[PDB]
C-alpha cells in the first residue's frame, strides 16, 4: 500500500500501427525513466502475456491488464494508453476467441497485497460503462484529472 | 473447523468420485486439494481454478459451488486410494489457512479374500519378565473393513485390548494386528484365550492355550 | 529437483522449547513462500504458519493455537526456513511439515488476498512434547510352532515393547530378508510407551536350518537390539 505513483507523462494516446509490443514499449518507457521498474520490464510483461493473457472482453470495448510479478518493480507505478485502432488481445479467462482492445492498463505493483487489491478495483472500474465510453475522447493531459481522482480515493 | 469434509468415501474401481468440502470462506476463496498417500508427505492436485501441476493426471479436476469445493476423479485407479485434505482461509477477509478434516478414499481394486490369522501366546522369555502379551496377526484380506475380538475362554475382554488400523501390504491387499496384554496370572488361570475376526460375515476363531 | 529437509525434532518437556530447519534447494528461496503445516498421529493436516518473501514485505502469519508462542523466521542468504517453537504442550505433538507456499488470484471471481496453496512438501520432522522421558524398546521373539503354521509358509517376528518416544525401524538378517516382511504401525499401551510388531512370512522347511535375527533400531535411545527368533 506504499503509494501508487502518478504523473502526468502516464498517459498517452497510441497511433494505429502498434501490436502487442509496441503498446507494451509505450506504456513501460515512462516507468524505466522515473526508476520505477527494472531496465528490462517490458520484456517481463510481454513474457507474462504469453503464458497468462489479459485480454477482457468488457463492453463496449475490451481493455488489457498487462502486468508482471511484483518482484520486477520498485516503486507502484501506472501507466494508461489509449489505441486508435482495436488491437487483438487474446481472452484472459481462456476462450479461443480474441479481444479487441483500445484502452490499456498497465499495472506496476511491487508486492502481492498490493496486486490484489488494485486488480479488484479493477474489476470495478470497467464495469463503469459510462466511463469505458468517455475514456477514448478525453485527451491525454484529462485523462489524468478522472483517472487520477480514483487513486486518492484508493487509500482508504 | 471451518472447512468440512466427508470422513470416507469408497469408489469402485474405474469410476467416477466426488469428494466436497465446505466452509463459510469457500463463498469467497478457491480451495486446493492436497492427496496424502501412507507414510508419504502430502502431494498438490488440484489449486485455483481447477489448475493442475505438471505430472499429475488429468482424471483429476476441481470445482466449486456456493460454499462449497469439489474434487472429481474420473475413473478411479488403484494409485489414487490415499487420504485427501482441502485448504482455504478461515474467514472472509483472512490472511490465515485452514485445512480440512479430512477425506480417505477407498478405491476397491481388486477381489475379495479371507483373512488369514495367526494367535501368538506369550513368549516364555515375556513371562520370565512379568509380562504376557497375546499378538494376533491378521494378513491376506481384502477389503479392509474387519472387527477384532477377543475371548477368556468363551467370554470376551475389550479392556487390555489394541488394534491397529488395516494397512496395505507388498502385494496391495490388507494387514492388521491386534494385542491383548495380560498379567502371568492371568494367563495361567484360564483353559484358552481366542482371537475372533470377522470379515463381510465371516468369522475366524484362532485359539491358544497355556497347556500348550 | 525441488528439495526441502527438515531437522530438529525430538522428545521436549511441556513447557519447553525446540527450534526446527528447513533447507530449501532446487528454486529461489529468496522470492518464494514459505509455510510451516504439522500433522498429529492419526490426525489430519493443521496450519501452523507462513512467511512471505523480501519483495512481499516478509510478513507472518500464525494460527490461533500457536499464535506468540511459535515463530517462524527465514534466511535467504543460506537458504533455510526456521520454527521457533517456544512454550510447547502436549497439543503440540506433531509430524512438522516444510512446504513451498504458491500465491493465486482469479481476476474475474477472485477476493483479495487471494488464495495460498502449497506445492512442495518436506518430508516432515517428528515432535513429541511429553513429560514421559525416553526408553529403550524391549524386543520378544514371536516365535512359530506346529500350530502357527500355514501348510508350506510359517508367520516368525519380534514383539517391540515398551519404547518411547516414536520411531523404531526393524529389519531382518540385516536388511538381507525382505521377501515377506511387514511391520505394523505403532500402538500406544496402558503406560503410555509404543509397541510394534514385525513378522515375516517363511517358507516352514527352512526352519531348522536358517536362522532369523530381527534387527530393531531407536533412535531416540540410540539403543540397537539384534533378537534371534527360533521356533517352539
Amino acid at each position: 500500500m506504499q503509494g501508487i505513483h502518478f504523473r502526468r507523462h502516464y498517459v498517452r494516446h497510441l497511433p494505429k500501427e502498434v501490436s502487442q509490443n509496441d503498446i507494451i514499449k509505450a506504456l513501460a518507457s515512462p516507468l524505466i525513466n522515473d526508476g520505477m521498474v527494472v531496465s528490462d520490464f517490458a520484456d517481463h510483461v510481454i513474457t507474462r502475456e504469453q503464458n497468462f493473457p489479459t485480454g477482457l472482453p468488457v463492453e463496449p470495448v475490451g481493455v488489457a491488464i498487462p502486468h508482471t510479478d511484483g518482484e520486477y518493480v520498485r516503486q507502484n507505478a501506472i501507466s494508461v494508453g489509449i489505441l486508435a485502432e482495436p488491437v487483438n488481445f487474446e481472452d484472459a479467462t481462456g476462450e479461443p476467441d480474441p479481444v479487441p482492445v483500445r484502452v490499456v492498463f498497465m499495472l506496476a505493483l511491487s508486492n502481492w497485497d498490493d496486486i490484489t487489491n488494485v486488480l479488484y478495483w479493477i474489476k470495478a472500474v470497467i464495469q463503469d460503462e459510462d466511463f469505458m465510453q468517455q475514456l477514448l475522447v478525453m485527451n491525454d493531459d484529462e485523462i489524468y484529472q478522472s483517472i487520477y481522482t480514483r487513486i486518492s480515493e484508493l487509500e482508504h | 473447523s471451518e472447512l468440512t469434509q466427508d470422513p470416507a468415501v469408497s469408489v469402485a474401481l474405474g469410476q467416477t468420485v466426488r469428494i466436497t468440502c465446505q466452509g463459510d470462506s469457500l463463498r469467497s476463496y478457491y480451495a486446493s486439494w492436497y492427496q496424502q498417500k501412507p507414510g508419504q508427505a502430502p502431494v498438490l492436485v488440484i489449486y485455483g481454478k481447477n489448475n493442475r501441476p505438471s505430472g499429475i493426471p488429468d482424471r483429476f479436476s476441481g470445482s466449486s459451488s456456493g460454499n462449497t469445493a469439489s474434487l472429481t476423479i474420473t475413473g478411479a485407479q488403484a494409485e489414487d486410494e490415499a487420504d485427501y485434505y482441502c485448504s482455504s482461509r478461515d474467514k472472509s477477509g483472512s490472511r490465515l489457512s485452514v485445512f480440512g478434516g479430512g477425506t480417505k478414499l477407498t478405491v476397491l481394486s481388486q477381489p475379495k479374500a479371507a483373512p488369514s490369522v495367526t494367535l501368538f501366546p506369550p513368549s516364555s522369555e515375556e513371562l520370565q519378565a512379568n509380562k504376557a502379551t497375546l499378538v494376533c496377526l491378521i494378513s491376506d484380506f481384502y477389503p479392509g473393513a474387519v472387527t477384532v475380538a477377543w475371548k477368556a475362554d468363551s467370554s470376551p475382554v475389550k479392556a487390555g485390548v489394541e488394534t491397529t488400523t488395516p494397512s496395505k501390504q507388498s502385494n496391495n491387499k490388507y494387514a492388521a494386528s491386534s494385542y491383548l496384554s495380560l498379567t502371568p496370572e492371568q494367563w495361567k488361570s484360564h483353559r484358552s484365550y481366542s482371537c475372533q475376526v470377522t470379515h463381510e460375515g465371516s468369522t475366524v476363531e484362532k485359539t491358544v492355550a497355556p497347556t500348550e | 529437483e525441488v528439495q526441502l529437509v527438515e531437522s530438529g525434532g525430538g522428545l521436549v518437556k511441556p513447557g519447553g522449547s525446540l527450534r526446527l530447519s528447513c533447507a530449501a534447494s532446487g528454486f529461489t528461496f529468496s522470492n518464494a513462500w514459505m509455510s510451516w503445516v504439522r500433522q498429529a498421529p492419526g490426525k489430519g493436516l493443521e496450519w501452523v504458519g507462513r512467511i512471505k518473501s523480501k519483495t512481499d514485505g516478509g510478513t507472518t502469519d500464525y494460527a490461533a493455537p500457536v499464535k506468540g508462542r511459535f515463530t517462524i523466521s527465514r534466511d535467504d542468504s543460506k537458504n533455510t526456513l526456521y520454527l521457533q517453537m517456544n512454550s510447547l504442550k502436549t497439543e503440540d505433538t506433531a509430524v512438522y511439515y516444510c512446504a513451498r507456499t504458491g500465491k493465486y488470484y482469479d481476476f474475474w471471481s477472485g477476493y483479495p488476498p487471494g488464495e495460498e496453496y502449497f506445492q512442495d512438501w518436506g518430508r516432515g520432522t517428528l515432535v513429541t512434547v511429553s513429560s514421559a522421558s525416553t526408553k529403550g524398546p524391549s524386543v520378544f521373539p514371536l516365535a512359530p510352532s506346529s500350530k502357527s503354521t500355514s501348510g508350506g509358509t510359517a508367520a516368525l517376528g519380534c514383539l517391540v515393547k515398551d519404547y518411547f518416544p516414536e520411531p523404531v525401524t526393524v529389519s531382518w538378517n540385516s536388511g538381507a530378508l525382505t521377501s515377506g516382511v511387514h511391520t505394523f504401525p505403532a500402538v500406544l499401551q496402558s503406560s503410555g510407551l509404543y509397541s510394534l510388531s514385525s513378522v515375516v512370512t517363511v517358507p516352514s522347511s527352512s526352519l531348522g536350518t536358517q536362522t532369523y535375527i530381527c534387527n530393531v533400531n531407536h533412535k531416540p535411545s540410540n539403543t540397537k537390539v539384534d533378537k534371534r527368533v527360533e521356533p517352539k
